[PDB]
Parts: C-alpha cells; structure tokens; sequence
C-alpha cells in the first residue's frame, strides 16, 4: 500500500527557513519520482519542485532558488528546505508521487509562516425530534484544529466549520452534530480537540 | 511557463446532468495533461492521466479528451458525490503547472434550514466573555440571512459567520453565527434572539433564549 | 574541441569514475572493441561520434530498485505516445515485431495494455521528458532503457528529435533500437561484441538482429 506523509513544524518566522519531511513507504523512491505542490488556503495548486529518481532536481523559478529537495533512497524520506520565508508562502505544502500523473499525495501539512506566537485552544460546550450540540473551540493559533467526536465513533451530522479570524489575530470555529433527542442521558457525547502546533489535546462533555 | 487556462472558475449543476470543463495551454503540450479532483480539506486525487485514461477506481461518468492545446473533461452524469474542484495540469515541460481550478457544485431542491441556539457556557463566562452560537442545518441553496436581535433590538459588526463546503450526500450547507459580547455587555440584556431568513422558510424562524434561566 | 568531447562521452558513459585519461580511453577501447591503444586516435574518435544508446556501458545510470529481472512471464506494455515520423499502426508494428525477437527465444509474453499498470511503458520524448535523464538534440544518443523492475524500471524511451524510419533511407530503425532497448528492459547490459544487438552503438542490419551473445545472455537471465 503506497503511501506518502510530509512532517514538520507548522509555525516558522518569516525570513528563517522551513524543512518538511516527505516519508514514504510502499514504494522505492528509486523507482519514482516525488513532487512538491503547495497550496494556500482556499486558492489553488502550485508546483514547486521535483526530485528524480537519479537525484537531479528541479525547482519553480517562481521560487526565486530559495527552495531546495534532497532525499534518502535507503530511509525512504525526501526533504523540502525553503529559506527567507516570506508571508506568501503559507499554504499546505503537499508530497506527491508522480508516474504519468500524481498518484498518491501525502495528507498535507499546513506552514503558518508568522512572527506571532502559537497559542492554544479554550473549548466550550454548546448544548442547548432531533437535538443538536458541539464544542466552540476558541482562541487559537496557528491552524489546524482537528475535532472528532466520541474518540471517532459519532461521523454522521459532525459539521465542523471553518475557523474565523478575529480581531484578536486569532482563530475560532465549531463542531456541531444532530442526534436523536431521545439518546440525551442514554448515550454520552464527547468532542475530542486537537491542536497540535501548541501540543493540546482536550476532550470535553457537553449536557445541559 | 506554460499557462492552463481551466473555464469555467465554477459551475452549478443538477444530478443527472452532463458537465464540462475545459482546459487550453498556452503552447503545445502533446498529450500530458492530467486531471485532478480535490474535495475540501483532502489531498487532491488523481482522476485523469494521459489526457484521455482513467486512473483505477474512477467511474466511467469521468472522460478526459484532447490533445495539443485544448483538453475537456466531461462528467456524464453529474452524483451528488462529485462537488469537488477540479485541477487539470500539464506535465510535458517544467514547470507543470497547474490550471486555476474549476468549482463543481450541485443544485438541488430547495431544503429549509434547520435552526438552533445555543446560550454561552458559564465555563466561558468565567472569564470576561460570552459567545452565542447559532446554527442553520442542512439547507439549501446557500443564501440564508441570520441577523441577531437582542432585546428586540438588531446587532450589527459584533457577529460572524461561517459555512460549510456542499455536503457530498444530500448537496446542503450549513452556517453558523457567532455574536459575541463581553461578560457586562452580555448581563445588561435578557432575550437573545437569532432570526434567520431563507427561501424554504416562509417566514423568519427565529429561536431564542432568555439570559438569566437557559 | 575533441579532447572536451573525449572527456564527456567518458563521464556519460561511465568510464571516468571507473578510472591521464589513457587509462580510461583503455576501458572503454576494450568495453567496445576497439584497437586498444590507449590514445585518443582517430578510431576511437569515430566511435565516440557514432549513434548509441544513451544507458551507461559501466555502471548504471542510479541504484535500482530489486534484481533487475523480471519475476513473472505475461510481460505487459504500453505505447504511450507516438512519433509523428511513422502512422501509429507502423509503430504499433515495429514494437510488436522488436518483443517477438525476445519471446522467440525465453519464457516471457508480452501483451500490449492501455494503462500506465503496464511493466514496459514505451514513450518519445526530447530533451527533458520526465525522467532525470535528458537526450541530447539530434544524433548522438537515440534512445536508453531501464532495467526491470516497479515504476520507472522497464521503461524504454526514445529521442523523437531523431528521424524515425524503418528499413533503409534517412533516419534511424525504430524496430532495430527498440529491439536493442527492450532488452535493456528485460534485464540485459550492454555487449562487447560489435555484431550483437546489445551493442550500444547503432548498425542498420537487415536479417536477423539477435546474435549468439544476447540469446545466451538473455538466457543466464530467463
Ligand atoms: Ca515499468
Ligand atoms: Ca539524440
Ligand atoms: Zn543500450
């Protein structure tokens, strides 16, 4: 089963330089070449560079050669190194595998490129024939904020939103699911909250 | 460079449909052009290779034609399950570079909003300010107006909202409001009220909450 | 301008990192056939100026992936591009033709496909065309392979800024150097002898292109 899975930190400081890990497994990366494709929030895909089975590279002159690929054929690993980071090159920054076309892509990481300090979450219930609740996960930074419910169980009517930007220079959102009203002491409903880039996890109960 | 121009930027259709998306070159680019679909907060995925072939697991709905400068991808018939924006990018020169994306979005019968409030938590009052939430379900088509109203009285620039992508089972959204006031602004008042508007709703559902007992 | 064309045909091919320039002007005399003197004389002036395969003579072009043979006999591949120098049934031939002389002679099929699942993938391309292995313009290397293998391995490539022809006239036998590259893709290097197939610079021959070197090396193999 092939995959791919880039790593590193989501927060960097513009004009420092950011390394993401590519991990690979399922193939050999003497057999295919892997990809760099960025891109920011809400906008489109851009490519940034490719690193050839021989090890030559090649790389977007769009970058203006702040960015460089190498890679480990025995450790299964390729790595992006982009210095001077500007304000512009916050995006997801994808691996992908390419054999006449992208194949498999890695998860993508987000890389907030920002001189602000990470911070992490507050979480609130939000509890008030079918009822509805949630968590108000608040105050936050960078993204992302990964909320699942009852440790992955509950996934019909989860409709978690996208995060707000406040006034405070930091983000904000909601997970919400409908249930039966009936199942409101017969079950327990649980949000799990995970923002990684401060290292929280919380778990918070939501009744009235 | 070589640019790819992908028109339309977005297009609404119904289930059932046949939809087309295309996808010029700037310069000849033979038959290297693959197609991409990306759903929200996912990797994209390979959907097309070789202009015209069918990367394994596609169903046969999806077709890739062209050749040279100009390329079509079609979707015979339209599932709800393919709301998703499609990438179509060139490999025969770097860079290979992509198109700017194409918005595929469903239409549907219209579906009234499904409307919640909820009070702020005292865990959250505990500390100087309070969020109430408001919740519209599963509707469609996009356009809903949610004004607050606290004490019969309307805010303005004190709320924000936020709205899902187009569920890929049932093609609704759904939004939610947040106002926030501060702890002392939030005791000067009694009924906070969250009136929406919405073509399924022949008239504004409000739903509402009294401070000082829920 | 000659001793620069020496010292990158050496580096291309593999002779240098083996290794004056004599000592390696020695290696590749001998890796060809040629009088073996140690001198940049005017024969090895004309072999290095000759038409070849661009797949290193020693060594490899990168570390491969398993033991660059195939482990299984339905062989499938696929023609993923053409050259405009030939109609497509021509080419579509001149492959079919060039598998036969490998499947006359070992436990393998090939069967063409329409999917890039295939284990051969046959593509022209110029210059950079998607592998880190760049041809060269007209003349000098006309195609190169790889050896067996997931992916990228066994693969044959051609340079479509040559003209592609068959029998005699102008241009190069599309039949005779993909019989030549897909060896390269059924696990075979290059041979010493001038009148195998795996000799890596280019004869125009009518009749048979297999010669006792390649069936007995295909055979070590298969
Ligand atoms: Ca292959
Ligand atoms: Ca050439
Ligand atoms: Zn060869």
């Amino acid at each position: 089963q092939v995959q791919l899975q880039e790593s590193g930190p989501g927060l960097v400081k513009p004009s420092e330089t950011l390394s993401l890990t590519c991990t690979v497994s399922g193939f050999s990366l003497l057999s295919y070449g892997v990809h760099w494709v960025r891109q920011p929030p809400g906008k489109g895909l851009e490519w940034l560079g490719v690193i050839w089975t021989g090890g030559t590279t090649n790389y977007n002159s769009a970058l203006m050669s702040r960015f460089t690929i190498s890679k480990d054929d025995s450790k299964n690993t390729v790595y992006l190194k982009m210095n001077s980071l500007k304000t512009e090159d916050t995006a997801i920054y994808y691996c992908a595998r390419y054999y006449y076309g992208m194949d498999y892509w890695g998860q993508g990481t987000l890389v907030t490129v920002s001189s602000a300090s990470t911070k992490g979450p507050s979480v609130f219930p939000l509890a008030p024939s079918t009822a509805a609740l949630g968590c108000l996960v608040k105050d936050y930074f960078p993204e992302p904020v990964t909320v699942s419910w009852n440790s992955g169980a509950l996934t019909s009517g989860v409709h978690t939103f996208p995060a707000v930007l406040q006034s405070s220079g930091l983000y904000s959102l909601s997970s919400v699911v409908t249930v039966p009203s009936s199942s409101l002491g017969t079950k327990t409903y649980t949000c799990n909250v995970d923002h990684k880039p401060s290292n929280t996890k919380v778990d918070k109960r939501v009744e009235s | 460079d070589i640019q790819m121009t992908q028109s339309p930027s977005s297009l609404s259709a119904s289930v059932g449909d046949r939809v087309t998306i295309t996808c010029k070159a700037s310069q000849d680019v033979r038959n290297t052009v693959a197609w991409y679909q990306q759903k929200p907060g996912k990797a994209p995925k390979l959907l097309i290779y070789s202009s015209s072939y069918r990367n394994t697991g596609v169903p046969d709905r999806f077709s890739g034609s062209g050749s040279g400068t100009d390329f079509t991808l079609t979707i015979s018939s339209l599932q709800a399950e393919d709301v998703a924006v499609y990438y179509c990018q060139q490999h025969y020169i770097t860079p290979y570079t992509f198109g700017g994306g194409t918005k595929v979005e469903i239409k549907r019968t219209v579906a009234a909003p499904s409307v919640f409030i909820f009070p702020p938590s005292d865990e959250q009052l505990k500390s100087g300010t309070a969020s109430v939430v408001c919740l519209l379900n599963n509707f469609y088509p996009r356009e809903a107006k949610v004004q607050w109203k606290v004490d019969n009285a309307l805010q303005s620039g004190n709320s924000q909202e936020s709205v899902t992508e187009q569920d890929s089972k049932d093609s609704t959204y759904s939004l939610s409001s947040t106002l926030t006031l501060s702890k002392a602004d939030y005791e000067k008042h009694k009924v906070y009220a969250c009136e929406v508007t919405h073509q399924g709703l022949s008239s504004p559902v409000t739903k509402s909450f009294n401070r000082g007992e829920c | 301008t000659d001793r620069q064309l020496a010292e990158e045909y050496l580096y291309r091919y593999g002779y240098t990192r083996v290794a004056s320039l004599g000592p390696a002007l020695l290696l590749l005399q001998k890796q060809l056939s040629l009088p073996e003197t140690g001198e940049l004389d005017s024969a090895t002036l004309k072999a290095m100026r000759t038409p070849r395969c661009g797949v290193p003579d020693l060594g490899r072009f990168q570390t491969f992936e398993g033991d660059l043979k195939w482990h299984h006999h339905n062989i499938t591949y696929w023609i993923q591009n053409y050259s405009e120098d030939l109609p497509r049934a021509v080419i579509d031939d001149a492959f079919a033709r060039a598998f036969a002389l490998w499947s006359a002679v070992t436990p393998l099929t090939f069967t063409r496909v329409y999917s890039r699942d295939a284990d051969i993938v046959i593509q022209f391309g110029v210059a950079e065309h998607g592998d880190g292995y760049p041809f060269d313009g007209k003349d000098g290397l006309l195609a190169h392979a790889f050896p067996p293998g997931p992916g990228i391995q066994g693969d044959a490539h051609f340079d479509d800024d040559e003209l592609w022809s068959l029998g005699k006239g102008q241009g190069y036998s599309l039949f005779l150097v993909a019989a030549h590259e897909f060896g390269h893709a059924l696990g075979l290097d290059h041979s010493s002898v001038p009148e195998a197939l795996m000799y890596p610079m280019y004869r125009f021959t009518e009749g048979p292109p297999l010669h006792k070197d390649d069936v007995n090396g295909i055979r070590h193999l298969y």
